[PDB]
């Protein structure tokens, strides 16, 4: 009964919008929204009918016509990267039809990047080291010897966002992400 | 004050029966009952208002089987369970319709309870734990100091990584890959391996008396599981990985 996009990307420390479509909605139906954090349950967000709602979660925009509604989180942090389901109910029922809902990823835009290729050593151990490709921008796509995606890290206290990929196995780090374009300003200490 | 589900993680053979159970708030009249694949949205199974099962339009098969005796403590049977039946199993409660002041007639779900079916229990592995110490040109190229945690050689993909400093939980500058990746990408049930970042300031690292701790949490087998391997049985337990700070 509601449409939405799978996912979406988002600016981070901006207000996200995220829309959703339910034109056969009824008199008697509620618009709910529920987020969905990874190895969590559902999470019960806001709900309206025709008004427009506003809670310390989240704000509902319901248009006049009622077809379409805009869940707009105040302020996108990495921690609002989460699955958001758009849901319509009938005032009288109590179960939930869930659909797809809608990947929301929040990006940071990297003010000052410093693409750099780091070999950490193991705490207990010789011939252990993993690869740190860190500090690159957003813009950057890493391409899977072990590499894992793309990873965002929030030093809150600090102001401070940065993207990192991580290499191993059991080899030099300066060859480790060379399949994917990584800046050719990068550090390789 | 929440909806609790027991077991959080379950390792089942092929053909074994499986019972999960679910906890909802004292007082709520409506139960339900989801199912959630990867990359998926909850699919309804069951539905309960009190003690009576009102709608079961849901329910995959004969196989699946929901009670609430009570109208409270609800348990979900999976009989000679398959592997199209690896899933989230989400419970969730509400307290009727219009019940109390500012009923926002929201469902309290509980953090489910996700089934791995799996042909053989000889396939199942706990994580090895590392932690790599920041790099030394990090350090002086921007003050900051990226502690590497990596979870290896572990099947099902039942794991929590976490980062302990000093014996409290952070989640500030910390980062874990959303999915694991496989080992072995050209072998089926292949084990994984999951990374995961914590950032602090170089002075922070550089105390010798800080201590840093990458822990993960693993879910395999019960004490009702058989274990007949040479191997110590891949039972549920949490494996660490600690490290000091290092001054310089
Ligand atoms: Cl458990
Ligand atoms: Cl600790
Ligand atoms: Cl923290
Ligand atoms: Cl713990
Ligand atoms: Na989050
Ligand atoms: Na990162």
């Amino acid at each position: 009964k509601t449409t939405q996009p799978p996912s979406m990307d988002c600016a981070e420390g901006r207000a996200a919008n995220l829309p959703c479509n339910h034109s056969t909605i009824s008199g008697n139906e509620y618009v709910y929204w529920y987020r969905q954090i990874h190895s969590q349950g559902p999470q019960y967000i806001i709900h309206g009918l025709k008004n427009n709602e506003t809670n310390e979660m989240a704000s509902l925009i319901i248009t006049e016509d009622r077809k379409s509604s805009t869940l707009i989180l105040p302020h996108a942090t990495l921690r609002d990267t989460a699955v958001y389901y758009c849901i319509v109910r009938v005032a009288y029922r109590q179960k939930v039809t869930f659909g797809t809902g809608t990947k929301l990823q929040v990006i940071p835009n990297i003010q000052n990047p410093d693409p750099a290729v780091y070999q950490l050593r193991d705490s207990k151990s010789s011939d252990k080291s993993v690869c740190l490709f860190t500090d690159f921008d957003s813009q950057t796509n890493v391409s899977q010897v072990y590499i894992t995606d793309k990873c965002v890290l929030d030093m809150r206290s600090m102001d401070f966002k940065s993207n990192s990929a991580v290499a191993w196995s059991n080899f030099a780090c300066a060859n480790a992400f060379n399949n994917s374009i990584i800046p050719e300003d990068t550090f390789f200490p | 004050a929440g909806v609790s589900q027991s077991p959080r993680y379950k390792v089942a053979k092929r053909g074994q029966d499986v019972a999960l159970r679910c906890d909802p708030i004292s007082g709520h009249v409506s139960l339900f009952w989801y199912q959630q694949a990867l990359g998926q949205g909850p699919e309804f199974l069951t539905y309960f208002q009190n003690e009576a099962q009102l709608d079961k339009s849901g329910l995959p098969s004969d196989r699946f089987f929901a009670e609430r005796p009570e109208g409270s403590v609800s348990t979900l049977k999976i009989q000679r369970t398959q592997q199209e039946d690896s899933a989230v199993y989400l419970c969730a409660s509400s307290l009727a319709r219009a019940q109390g002041a500012s009923n926002t007639g929201e469902l309290f779900f509980g953090e489910g309870s996700r089934l791995t079916v799996l042909e053989d229990l000889k396939n199942v592995f706990p994580p090895e734990v590392a932690v790599f110490e920041p790099s030394e040109a990090e350090i002086s190229h921007t003050q900051k100091a990226t502690l590497v945690c990596l979870a290896t050689g572990f099947y099902p993909d039942h794991v929590e990584l976490s980062w302990w400093v000093n014996g409290k939980e952070v989640h500030s500058g910390v980062c874990t890959d959303p999915q694991p990746l496989k080992e072995q990408p050209a072998l089926n049930d292949s084990r994984y391996a999951l990374s995961s970042r914590l950032r602090v300031s170089a002075t922070f690292w550089q105390n010798p008396r800080n201590h840093f701790r990458c822990q993960v949490q693993f879910y395999g087998l019960s004490e009702n599981d058989e274990w007949t391997q040479d191997r110590a049985k891949p039972v549920t337990q949490i494996v660490s990985a600690e490290a000091w700070g290092r001054a310089d």
